[PDB]
This record gives C-alpha cells, structure tokens and sequence, in this order.
C-alpha cells in the first residue's frame, strides 16, 4: 500500500522552570523510529526502532546536530509568537509541527506537507501544491508573506519531493518495504449484570497490532452502532493494544447477539457469541 | 531525515 | 484553547486475584502538555509509577500512557488521578476490572 | 430557487451610558452567517455559521475594517439626524438599514434595496430600479438630494448589480449543505376541558426548520381559519421551531376535527386527529 | 413611534415534570432596543438567565429570546417580566405547560 | 460582504 515519513515536532516554553523543552520525533507508517528530547541527560538524536542500528555514527551525528538547530529556531519562535499574539513572557505556550511526505506503492510522492499549531489551534500549512500557504489567524498571516518573500515553500518543496521521498524508501529498505508486523486480535465475550431483567455483553479484542480494528454487536444481521458502548483503542503497553463494544440486551436472549471482530490480520474476521461456560 | 526549520 | 483529557484505567492482562499484571492510565486528547498523573491503591499514592514518552496527534492533542506493577485482589481499589489545567478539580478515575 | 443577501445595520445612541452601540448582521436565505457587535470584547467580524470557517484571516480583517468605518458613517448619521429633526441631545435614538439582493436561480439580480430608518420609521429607501429614493418624510428630501446629485446610486449600483451577487454565489457555494437542510415537523394534538360542555383541541408542530410552516383545523372538508387561536412561530431555542393551533369544539365531538401541518419538510401535509391516550 | 413588546413563555422540550428542560421567553414585535428580561420562579428572580443575540426585522421591530435551565414540577410557578418604554408598568407573562 | 456606507 502507501507509504509515510511524519516527523512531530513540539517546542514548549515554562517561563521560570529553564528552557524551552524540545522534542523531534519520527514515523515511518505511524511507527515511531528516531526521537530527540532536549530535556534528556545528552541530548541527541536516539534510535527509537532497532531496524535504526543499521544507520552510521554520521548519521546521527548529523541529525543531532540538526535537532540543535531547530531547537534555536523554535525557541526564537516562541519569542516571536509573544510579540504577534502580545502575549506575556511570563506565560507557557507550545508550537507543534507535523512535516512529511506520502509516497505511493510505485514510490512516487503522493502528498508533500507541513502544518503548524500555536497553544494547539492551527497556525499556518503549507498546501497540496507545495507552493502556497494557507494562514489561520492575522499573526499567521505576518509569517505567510515573510515565507512568500523568502520563497521558503520552494525549499521545503525540494525537500518533500527529494530528501523526504529519498529517505522514505531508504528506511523503509531497513525497516522492510511494507512492514506489516502483524498481530491477529484474540477475542471473547463476557457477560454482566445490569438493572436487573438486563445483562451487558462485552466483546474484547486483545493483543492485536497494529491499532486498526473494528468491533460490531448485530442483532439479527443488523449493527447495533446506537446502544453499543464503544472504548477508544488503547495500549496494553507491550507493543499490542485492546478495544471492547459491549451492549445491553434482555435477560435471556444472549444467544441473538453476535460480536463481529475486523483486522488486517485476520483471514476471515471473528464471529462470536456469548458462551455460557461448558 | 528531517527537515532544517527557520523562523516564522 | 484547553483540551480535557481523556482516561482509561485497566490492566495489560486479564486480572486474576493474586497474580502480577500491569495496570494502566492512558490519557488522551489533552492540551497544553504540562499534566501531573498519579496512581492510587485505595485512595493512597502509589510510589513507582512509570510514564511512558509523550507523543501528540494530528488533532494537536497530547497523549501518554502510565503504568505500575500490581497484583490485583478481590477488594483492593485502584485509581488514576489527573491534574491539568483545563480542568477545575483533578480527576479521578477507578478502575473497573470488567472494562 | 431565488436567494438573498441581506444585512441589518443596527446604530442606537445613549447619551449618559457611553458611545453608540453598533451591530451588522449578515444572512443568506434569512440565515445569519456573520455578526459584528461594537459592544462585544474585541469587537470584530465573526462567522456565526460553521461554514463561514472557511475564509481566511484577509476576509475576516477586511470586513471588520468596513464595520468600524461604517460605525463612523452611522455615528455622524445619529448626530445629523438628531439637527434635522432638532432633537434633544439626551436622548435615545435608533437608525436601521437593511441593505442587500436577491437573485433568480439563474443568477440574476431579481431585486436591490436598501432601506433606512429613524426610531423605527422608514427613512429613505432605494427603488427598484437601483436608481431613485423614495423619501419618506421631510429631512429624507435632504438625504435623497445628496445621493442623487452627490452620485451614490453608482457606488450602490454597483455593489448591489456586481459585488453583492458575486458574494452571494460564494456563500451559497461553502454553504450549500447546511443551507438546504430541512426538519420535517412532528406533530400531536393534545386536549383540554374547558368552560363546562367545551374542549379546546390544540394541534402542536416541533422540531421543524426552517420556520415556514402552516397550521389548519378542518371541520368537515372546511377549515376554520377565521375561528382558530394560533400562536406567532417561536424558536425552540436549539435551532428548530415550534408552532401551535387550537380550536373549541363540542364535548363528544372531538372526533370530527382534523388538524392539517403544511411544511416543505413534508413529502405530504400531514393530517391528525385528537386521540385518547392509551 | 413605539411599539410593545409580545411575549411568550414556553419550554424547549415537552414539559415532564422532574425532568430538566429549558425555559424560553421569545420577545418580540419591540422599539426602541432598549429592553429589561427576566424570568421569575414562584415571584422571585432567577439570576441565571441567558440571552440571545438581538436581531430585528422586516417591519424594523426587534426581537431577542432568554431562556434558562429549569425542572418543572407540578406546583412551581414560572413566568417572564419585560420593562419597555412603550408601557407604564412591567408586564408579567406566566408559563403555561399547555401554551 | 456588506456594503461601504457614507453618511445621511
């Protein structure tokens, strides 16, 4: 399939408590592989995937050096910021970035872009052409013509379309073209109480990867979405992660409901229904 | 790699 | 521009009364990133919690999952605490081992 | 179907109280996009529907300069109006415009107006062929010399023939999907005894938008219309509307009266009988 | 030349007694702008009223709507009181659960 | 966008 290089950068100040906390940190395919962290005993650019160790003490010498030099960058950002948005010095505030390329299975750029966020709200994005800005606010708006001036989309461009694309298919050579590491969901049902003449059934789908999934409750070959209580897909904190849709059905009438699991790992997906134990 | 920022 | 967190309490394992699991508090959708996350066995801090890295999603919020080793019982109850600033009071979430 | 751009200028003095308090507001098709409030904190342009989201910060700042110079223009109208009718300079006083266009589905301008008025009496207004001013009353000759002669017509003409339109077109366009939206009522006939040997049926609409609605009672093939009590249409205060029509009739003779809800929302008028609950 | 206010009084949703809705009072039909609301419960002041933005209309004539948070029940007595130039005294208008 | 008013 598609292919991505993310990298997420984040720059906070705390007035009083030192210096701006800065932090790079970079995605193949959502998988997290290098980070740096300013606020680390020696700050420099670590391996974060262990198909990583493949690169030479050059490469991170250099990459180090070049997180230092966008730590001095966004520092004199948040700087600025205060004089655009006539904010205190006193006060904490964070710049986010999210840059990167989505290159296609034939190994072509299919979307070059950079985005920017102030205290969390958009701030300014390079657009789909890679020759414009799209500004959010008046203070956005300083930046869009200091950049147009400067010609800066020009040379993020040649960066998305060259370097980004470059590096993409270089990493995923080491961290294998397509990585789909993949863990199936194991999945069950329990059964408990509820105001009384009503019981809850939770389906569970467990130790899967990657965070992709879906579950459904049908009753008779409908989907219950209204009723079913969903969780937010989460961590089991070793790599695999877990989600459960429960639904609150008539005491007696278990064996109409069925839970449906959907995975990429999954030759056929999961059907099952509460057991009561054998 | 990752891109070499200037200044807003 | 505050965003809520979010917060899940519940165990990497299926919990089973006298055997060591690991139990979680993952906290999402929160901004700014500045946020104090304690864990709680009945109503008393827990000493060694570990948080892992702090990462953020294309919506711009915060997220980070803290852990501890635990070994569940029938009656002992847990809890995460969270302190941050789009929010009035801390919050407290309990664990609930069917969720 | 035709559409409309219309604003509302509202300018209202208060001597004793501080400066003129200053409103625009803008709607497409009777819906308010955007709003102005010289008394909000930081007062400026603001989208007050989700797809005004969509122009940029020049918009923003742009219109919002035209308010502030418009409140000028409106300030000095409050002043001179208060000479032209020699008025107390205490005194609390209202100027309204409604100032705007509607257009044919096939683009076309089907009709320019801009209408004042002073404490709630017409003013001046513009006529139909973009060209004259009806006055109203005396110092409004004065008004109507100064754009005729002065050639404001032009200026108006053009805004209302060109610029006007052309906007039009724009909002319909990033609006459009809200635009059209349609809450078909649901209605209920409810029942109430009354000076002994009578019974008021009351027919409910809720829940429906846009406003436009009709409400009759029929007895018998003819409706009662010069006979029913019906209320103004009132926002439910969520966005949709609520609206009822009751009749007196016979104890016993319910049963004879049919309630008819008339709503574009609806593939059909519906028609109701009062029923007794289960 | 004044015009005076229309009023009414109704709620958001149909009125279940325990159960929380919203109060409306839609007043209309008003000049000048200039206009004091609010709701009364059982003759006292409710202090937390909110009102909407004011608009006018074709006829020039202002209208605004106030609501509040409310819970009906079958005794408590609700009712809205403008003040307005274009009359001598406060008009009261009381809630009818079947208006 | 609205209209650009000079006075009465």
């Amino acid at each position: 399939g598609p292919h991505s290089l993310r990298y997420f950068v984040t720059a906070v100040s705390r007035p009083g408590l030192g210096e701006p906390r800065y932090m790079e940190v970079g995605y193949v395919d959502d998988t997290e592989f290098v980070r740096f962290d300013s606020d680390a005993e020696n700050p420099r650019y670590e391996p974060r995937a262990r198909w990583m160790e493949q690169e030479g003490p050059e490469y991170w010498e250099r990459e180090t050096q070049k997180a230092k030099g966008n730590e001095q960058s966004f520092r004199v950002d948040l700087r600025t910021l205060l004089g655009y948005y006539n904010q205190s010095k006193g006060g904490s505030h964070t710049i986010q970035v999210i840059s990167g390329c989505e290159v296609g299975s034939d190994g072509r750029l299919l979307r070059g872009y950079q985005q920017y966020a102030y205290d969390g709200c958009d701030y300014i994005a390079l657009n789909e052409d890679l020759k414009t800005w799209t500004a959010a606010d008046m203070a956005a708006l300083i930046t869009k013509h200091k950049w147009e001036q400067a010609g800066e989309a020009e040379r993020l461009r040649a960066y998305l379309e060259g370097t980004c694309v470059e590096w993409l298919r270089r990493y995923l050579k080491n961290g294998n073209a397509t990585l789909l590491r993949t863990d199936s969901p194991k999945a069950h049902v329990t059964h408990h109480s509820r105001p009384e003449d009503k019981v809850t059934l939770r389906c569970w789908a467990l130790g899967f990867y990657p965070a992709d999934i879906t579950l459904t409750w049908q009753l008779n070959g409908e989907e219950l979405i209204q009723d079913m209580e969903l969780v937010e897909t989460r961590p089991a904190g070793d790599g695999t992660f877990q989600k459960w849709a429960s639904v609150v059905v008539p005491l007696g009438k278990e064996q109409y409901y069925t839970c449906h699991v959907y995975h990429q790992g999954l030759p056929e997906p999961l059907t099952l229904r509460w057991e009561p134990p054998p | 790699i990752n891109f070499d920022f200037n200044t807003i | 521009i505050q965003k809520t967190p979010q917060i899940q309490v519940y165990s990497r394992h299926p919990p089973e009364n006298g055997k060591p699991n690991i139990l979680n508090c993952y906290v999402t959708q929160f901004h700014p990133p500045h946020i104090e996350i304690q864990m709680l066995k009945n109503g008393k801090k827990i000493p060694k919690v570990e948080m892992s890295d702090m990462s953020f999603s294309k919506d711009w919020s915060f997220y980070i999952l803290a852990h501890t080793e635990f070994t569940p019982t029938e009656t002992d109850t847990y809890a995460c605490r969270v302190k941050h600033d789009s929010m009035a009071e801390p919050k407290t979430v309990y664990w609930d081992r069917d969720m």
